[PDB]
Formats: structure tokens, C-alpha cells, sequence
């Protein structure tokens, strides 16, 4: 017997200071919400990382803290998932299906600056990959998880051309998990077998 | 590939279209 | 004090390795599932394979593929029982169930794929917890273990195995009665 | 911009040691007592005893059995209190307090069983949340560590001890006032930067 | 003491689920 | 000092002033 539900919440926020948990995980039910670095405990529309402490938080993470603003604002329109940099400080996004959709490496950092956007996700495009997916074993539908999850930056960028190679080296990031696209991953992944 | 797991992404697609 | 009944009969904490890994998920409906899959909106699937871990290393990522459906808990009255949905063994170490066949504490059952077991017993827990009273603080509040149970989906541990300790598991969760855990409170707080 | 007033007026986080053990707890009721004992679905306590640590050692251990009855928290009108209600003393930081006093930002108060002290003052938060727009925005960012209070059960850290972090305790707890955090964001959303 | 009762009522309330 | 961010703390102070 096989039952599945809508997800109330569309994803679900958790954030890092260098490679450590900080906080709870953030779930939002709104379409619209905004990470920011400020201090209000009670919206349901602001994950205000600000409030949250950490006794390990060494100098430049409290730096980088400070520069994190408006922070960034993501809306789920449709079947699409959009981050605009409201931060004064460019922050950096690293999407497989935002990679892959332009043919990027899939480590590929993008960098967004102050007022800009970019179409993080895209359920079509997903949905397609996950259909000539299964033609390539358990392996490649196993690791189309990471394909439900991003990672944010929001002031020091990684990768490639930068000093930092891990996002674990950097100061303040997230990462997303789009619980849509992960309900429709289960559902393949089961048929795959062994 | 696994022909249920073929038809279970099949209505994936079908969604998503709906969706757009 | 006032004593209200809990909402949630139990929570699961999954554990990869030393380290926490996720939320703590709480059964509300008397069956849930602990899977590896990816669902993350299901009351009674508790989905392993979509929690990530920055810190998971490449022994841990072979035994999160291996996991599949997983074990099935219910309860059907006062007890609970594990079912292994699983087409690779668990390993379950339930004081509650090592003490009604006298077993070591620290001894580990394995769960063969289709086999179940039961689990816990309220009437057992209630018993010795009775009988405890007499044997002083220490032994009422070396009860909480008895409200306890931990798993391990892929790699046994303990006698019997290499890895010695719970934490040296690749994929392991822990389970908290709270049902169990309320009478215990009433207990200890009454005990001095 | 909007806004609501917290349904919790405070969250409390459980240490051992250097790692968080157990779920963040919010208190809704404005009484609540942080003891060591197994209720799991009481609002008004946050019951560490059934909280477990598989890296939990010795010391820890033995620290976790004089937690008795703990500290007990109320919020009456516009200020916060601690008081032991363990049988051991407690050792408590809270900026706001040590400021009252002219104490060191880092001072840390020893509440014998049986007393209590004046962890927080709304009033007086809310004056140095004024005169503080006036410094920049470092100084007003730097007013949520006054939003944060720690406290230690049994054993004292800092100066004097030889325990010099928080970390080194074995049970301490950390609590975050939505209250004055809630106002502390209104300030720093218009202070740019 | 007190408390042997309330463990006495807790026995007669773990029987009363069968 | 913004002008508006005093007047949003000068608003608390009543605010924490009226508990009293």
C-alpha cells in the first residue's frame, strides 16, 4: 500500500556557519520569504539568522554576519524558483539544476549581485532528468538528490578561481531543500530496486 | 531502466506540464 | 504539578556515525516507517535518504543505499514491534526486550529482512519500575535507558561484531518513549 | 513590513559540553522550570533528565544527577528571574544584569539554592537600545549577545575557576528573549548597512 | 512512600490496556 | 542616527515604559 500527500511547507531552510549546524530548520509555507540577518524570532515569511548563536563563531563569521542585510528573498512561482540578492553583498548559489540547464559543471558557483536574480530551480526541467534517469541505474537516481538541494553563500564566494573550495570554508550559508521535487523522487526511487 | 519506474517518472512529466 | 497526556507516543533521533544527522521526528499515528527514501511530508514515513550531511563520508554513503523501506513500527495496545521491511538485516538494542529473555543491556538483536519482534512491553517496564523503588535513586534513574532503543539498519555492533559501540555504526537511529517516559517522571519527582 | 508578537517569549537550547543535546524549547506559559527529571509533553517544564548524548563521559554524568528540581523562570511584568530550586548552585551570564551592576560583560553570578536575581529588565534594554543608534550599526548588532543569557548548573566558569568557557561545563543551557529581540530588529533593519 | 503509589497506580493503568 | 530607526526605538521605550 502506497500513499502520498502534498507537502504543506514547499522546502525547508538549514543554516551553516563554516562545516556546523546553526539554529533549527527553517520550513516555509509561504510562496515568498526572505533570509535575512536580522533579529525578529516570530515571521513565518523572515529567516532572521542574526538571533541565531554560536559559542565556536570566531572573528570573520561575526564580520560576515553583519554584511548579510536584507539577505536574500526566494519565491516558488508556478514550478520555478527564483533568489534575489537583497543583500548589499553579492551572495553565491551553487544549483545542479541550474548548472546543468545551462551546462556548467556541476560544482559550478554562480554569483548574484545586489538586485539581481536568477531561475535557481525549474520542476520541468527536473522532472525530465528524472525520467532519462532511470535508464541509468540506481547510482544516477540515487544521487538526483542533490538535485533537490542548493547551497546559498551570502557574502564570501567558493569554487573555482576563489581560495575557498568547499562551501564548508565559507563564512554564513544555507542549504535548500525543495520538498516538491523530493516527493517525486521517492516515487522513482522506490521502482529502482537494489 | 524498470518499467515501473518509467511510467512512475511518465506521470512526473505529466505534472509539471499542468504546472506550466 | 500537572500532568497531561503526550500528543507524540515517540521520537526518532537518525545518527550517522558520532554525529546528529536531521530533525527529531515525532509519531503521532500508532505506524511509521523509517525508510531511506525521500519523502519529506508523510506522517508516517520518517525518510532518511533526503537528510544531508556535510560530514558523511563514503562508508556511511554505501549503507544509506541499502537502507530501502526500512523498518516499520507499530503499536497494537501497550507494545511495540519492529518489522524489517528491509532486504538487509537490523540490529535492535532494547533493554526493555534483552530483560524480558534476561539478556545483557547492551546486547543486539538482528532482524532478518521479514522478520519482526516485539519490541517493548508497557506491563514489563511498569513492573520493574514498581519494584525498583526499593533499590533507591540511582537505580529509578538508571530507568531511562529502559525508555530507550537504538537500531543500526546495515552493520551490527557490539559482542558479536568489530564495531564496539553504537556510534561506530555507519546508519543508526534512537528511539524515545514518551508514554513510558511520563510514568517514570511521576516517580522520580515523588522519589526525593 | 509586518509584524506579530511572539507566541513564546523565550527558547532555551541544552549544552553538554562543547555539542547541543535535545531540541530547542519554547516557553509559552510565563513560568517554567528547567529540571532534570522525564515529563516530556509539559509546557511549563523542559525536563533534561531524558535528554541523552551518546558522547556524554563521566563528569557530565555525575553533573546530570544534582540537577534535582534545576532553576525555575518567571517573566512578571517586564523582567526575567532565575531561581535555584537545585539542591547545587547555579552560575548564570547575563549582560543585561552585568551591566546593571558595572560588572564585566563576561562576569558570571553564582545563585546559591534558595536565591534568586534579576537576569533581565525589559526597561533597561530598551534604554540602551536607544542610545545606541548613535554608535553605529556595530554597536546595535552587538546588542543581540544582551538577548542571550547562559547559565551552568552545577559547576562555574571564567575567572576564578579554571573552567574559562561555557563550553567546559558539563550542563548549561543558553535562552534567547524573542521580546527584546523583536525590538532590537526593528531598530536594525532602519539602521542601513 | 508517596511515590510507591503512584507507581502502584501506574501498574493498575499499564494492565488496564490489554 | 537614521530617523526613522529612533523613532522605532523611541516607540519601544513607551512600550517597555507601559509595562511598568
Amino acid at each position: 500500500p502506497v500513499t502520498y500527500s502534498e507537502p504543506a511547507f514547499w522546502c525547508s531552510i538549514a543554516y551553516y556557519e563554516l562545516n556546523q549546524r546553526v539554529g533549527e530548520t527553517f520550513h516555509a509555507s509561504q510562496p515568498s520569504l526572505t533570509v535575512d540577518g536580522f533579529t525578529d524570532p516570530s515571521n513565518s515569511e523572515r529567516f532572521c539568522l542574526g538571533l541565531l548563536s554560536n559559542v565556536n563563531r570566531n572573528a570573520t563569521v561575526e564580520m560576515t554576519r553583519r554584511h548579510i542585510g536584507r539577505g536574500v528573498r526566494l519565491y516558488y512561482i508556478g514550478g520555478e524558483v527564483f533568489a534575489e540578492c537583497l543583500s548589499d553583498s553579492a551572495i553565491f548559489v551553487q544549483s545542479p539544476n541550474c548548472n546543468q540547464r545551462y551546462g556548467w559543471h556541476p560544482a559550478t558557483v554562480c554569483k548574484i549581485p545586489p538586485g539581481c536574480n536568477l531561475k535557481i530551480f525549474n520542476n520541468q526541467e527536473f522532472a525530465a532528468l528524472l525520467a532519462q534517469s532511470v535508464n541509468q541505474g540506481f547510482e544516477a537516481v540515487y544521487q538526483l538528490t542533490r538535485m533537490c538541494t542548493i547551497r546559498m553563500s551570502f557574502v564570501k564566494g567558493w569554487g573555482a578561481e576563489y581560495r575557498r573550495q568547499t562551501v564548508t570554508s565559507t563564512p554564513c550559508w544555507i542549504e535548500l531543500h525543495l520538498n516538491g521535487p523530493l516527493q517525486w523522487l521517492d516515487k522513482v526511487l522506490t521502482q529502482m530496486g537494489s | 531502466p524498470p518499467p515501473a519506474a518509467v511510467e512512475a517518472a511518465r506521470q512526473i512529466e505529466r505534472e509539471a506540464q499542468q504546472q506550466q
